RNA sequence: CUUGAGUCUCGUAGAGGGGGGUAGAAUUCCAGGUGUAGCGGUGAAAUGCGUAGAGAUCUGGAGGAAUACCGGUGGCGAAGGCGGCCCCCUGGACGAAGACUGACGCUCAGGUGCGAAAGCGUGGGGAGCAAACAGGAUUAGAUACCCUGGUAGUCCACGCCGUAAACGAUGUCGACUUGGAGGUUGUGCCGGCGUGGCUUCCGGAGCUAACGCGUUAAGUCGACCGCCUGGGGAGUACGGCCGCAAGGUUAAAACUCAAAUGAAUUGACGGGGGCCCGCACAAGCGGUGGAGCAUGUGGUUUAAUUCGAUGCAACGCGA
């Protein structure tokens, strides 16, 4: 806004693991205010993710974020009628939000039956750079690298 | 702007001395002034306008030293 | 400031006097404005006239890229 | 094929393009690169980043001559004046001199102003 | 007669003018070397140039035009104008100490001359630029703006043209009337005190419709000249004169309107500027526009489909 009186809003950590990061994943996946319906999807998907990779409940989700988190994005800007896409580094908080949003949006447009398996299928693919969530991360990185010449105002 | 690199001088300091030498001679100012033709009627007009504003701002600055804003 | 030719009782700047003339040309051979060296207007015209005469005799250079 | 070890870099920085030519002391070109030929067209061509890449491709294209110290001629008003020189230094050359050789008439009539 | 006007003596500054020569940078072209795939251009492109070797870089040569820096609301000239450096011929201005002539002045219709640029004629020259023209874009169209090229012309000699927002939109000459801050150029006395010329800005009285001018007046006066009499028609037609032509100059009338206009004020507006704000963008979530149905409206139909609201701010509105 023009005023900048915006402050951070408190988010409770998830009950089963006490993770600030994972609670936001539930919120992004939540639809129509149905948080309970979304926790069962997140918890049963990470249960599948842990038993399929054996790493753990928590850092198995994190290693998926490492391969989806963007490092630089382009912001549109017009000078002479044609728009210049200016690459800008992404702050750490927005890196998680973009990663979680891409994972959820990539998962939703999949072919699996249950969303819990649909999410776990996409989260597992993020570990070895296969899913469509990491493919959007690549597209953002390539688009930012192509427009690297415009990294100025 | 012929710049000779000196011993034990880092490149950035040597490069910085090159900008200061070029900007001193105003080579980029001459080139931009020469890329298009200037009519003699409009070079006299811009020279006349540059002198009047350097005069006007001086009196505007002088009268500010005789004025308080609060 | 301090136009040096008036303080020295100068009547001509004597293009042959190249030691004096090199104090009024930039490192690229451009004549320094009297606004920078504080030279009187009359002697600045003699100075520019002498520098151009020295340039023609190849005593002074027109530019740095000869 | 031959060894020179001491060349001159001529940066041609114009408002539309940057051309880098690395010659010897005698004025004989060995390799060259341009911002336009470095994969940048139109708006991207006239950026300092494009000129930096041109320097990187020109340094590598002349890598088989074994240049160690390099003199620099900077010509033109383009944005890629300083960026190319810094890229040449990062390439691994010993910069001996940096000289601006932009042509200034003391001349011919310039074209008429564009009424945009 | 000497105070206005002028002459002589000494010097000063100046892009004042005419002729000639010459220097350096740069552009273009030509020949060649190095070298390889782009160059150039634009908001983006394309035309265009380039593997027949361009662009870049270096060497040599040719040619024309203009003189970076100095350079300055700096200087000179009646005005137009005048800008590298040197020589020759030449005009004017100013200053100081006198001497000399003895008002010998000012203005000036007709007349004479000079008079930017474009243009015209004849003969040369031609780098760059560039009307016309061609091509490519842009666009609804684009006989333009932009791009790539490009001929007259721009340069020289002679002759014509005689017009410009030829403007300080302010005729010339003379006198008088508070000040301040400068620039430039002399000159006298000891950086200081004067005294002349030219010139820039601010400002007092005064004047002015106001804006503004203000010792360089648009103030107070005098001398002479030019010009004006509502807007349009119209600086046009016809006639005369001038011109090779283009046209220039002098210069109406019918008719038509009741205004046209100047300055300043308050607003509004600007694809003017500056500073701020709003789910206004941006960052996101979910929608509408597609389907069925509900409802209102328009249209149509009907005997009637009651009337009203009907940009935002009518259309699940009066109901
Ligand atoms: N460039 C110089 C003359 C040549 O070119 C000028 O502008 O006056
Ligand atoms: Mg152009
Ligand atoms: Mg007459
Ligand atoms: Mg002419
Ligand atoms: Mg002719
Ligand atoms: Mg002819
Ligand atoms: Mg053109
Ligand atoms: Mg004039
Ligand atoms: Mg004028
Ligand atoms: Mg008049
Ligand atoms: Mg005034
Ligand atoms: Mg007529
Ligand atoms: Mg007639
Ligand atoms: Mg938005
Ligand atoms: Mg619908
Ligand atoms: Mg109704
Ligand atoms: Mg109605
Ligand atoms: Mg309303
Ligand atoms: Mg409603």
């Amino acid at each position: 806004p023009r005023r900048r009186v915006i402050g951070q809003r408190k988010i409770l950590p998830d009950p089963k693991f006490g993770s600030e990061l994972l609670a936001k994943f539930v919120n992004i996946l939540m639809v129509d205010g149905k948080k309970s319906t979304a926790e069962s999807i997140v918890y049963s998907a990470l249960e599948t993710l842990a038993q399929r990779s054996g790493k753990s409940e928590l850092e198995a989700f994190e290693v998926a974020l490492e391969n989806v988190r963007p490092t630089v994005e382009v912001k549109s800007r017009r000078v002479g009628g044609s728009t210049y896409q200016v690459p800008v580094e992404v702050r750490p908080v927005r890196r998680n939000a973009l990663a979680m949003r891409w994972i959820v949006e990539a998962a939703r447009k999949r072919g699996d039956k249950s969303m819990a398996l649909r999410l776990a299928n996409e989260l597992s693919d993020a570990a070895e750079n296969k899913g469509t969530a990491v493919k959007k991360r690549e597209d953002v990185h390539r688009m930012a690298e192509a427009n690297k010449a415009f990294a100025h105002y | 702007p012929v710049i000779k690199v000196r011993e034990n001088e880092p490149f950035d300091v040597a490069l910085r001395r090159f900008k200061r030498s070029c900007e001193k001679a105003g080579v980029l100012a001459e080139v931009r002034r020469r890329e298009f033709y200037e009519k003699p009627t409009t070079e006299r007009k811009r020279a006349k306008a540059s002198a009047v504003k350097r005069h006007a701002k001086k009196l505007a600055r002088e009268n500010a030293r005789r004025t308080r804003l609060y | 400031k301090f136009c040096r030719f008036t303080a020295e009782g100068v009547q001509e700047i004597d293009y042959k006097d190249i030691a004096t003339l090199k104090n009024y040309i930039t490192e690229s051979g451009k004549i320094v404005p009297s606004r920078i060296t504080g030279t009187r207007a009359k002697y600045q015209r003699q100075l520019a006239r002498a520098i151009k005469r020295a340039r023609y005799l190849s005593l002074l250079p027109y530019t740095d890229r000869h | 094929r031959k060894q020179v070890s001491d060349g001159v870099a001529h940066i041609h920085a114009s408002f539309n393009n940057t051309i880098v030519t690395i010659t010897d002391r005698q004025g004989n070109a060995l390799g060259w690169a341009t911002a336009g030929g470095s994969g940048f067209r139109g708006s991207r061509k006239s950026t300092p980043f494009a000129a930096q890449v041109a320097a990187e491709r020109c340094a590598d294209a002349v890598k088989e001559y074994g240049i160690k110290n390099l003199e620099v001629m900077v010509k033109g008003p383009g944005p890629g004046r300083e960026s190319t020189i810094r890229a040449l230094n990062a390439a691994g050359f010993r910069i001996t001199n940096i000289t601006d050789v932009t042509p200034i008439p003391h001349g011919c009539r310039p074209p008429k102003k564009r009424r945009v």
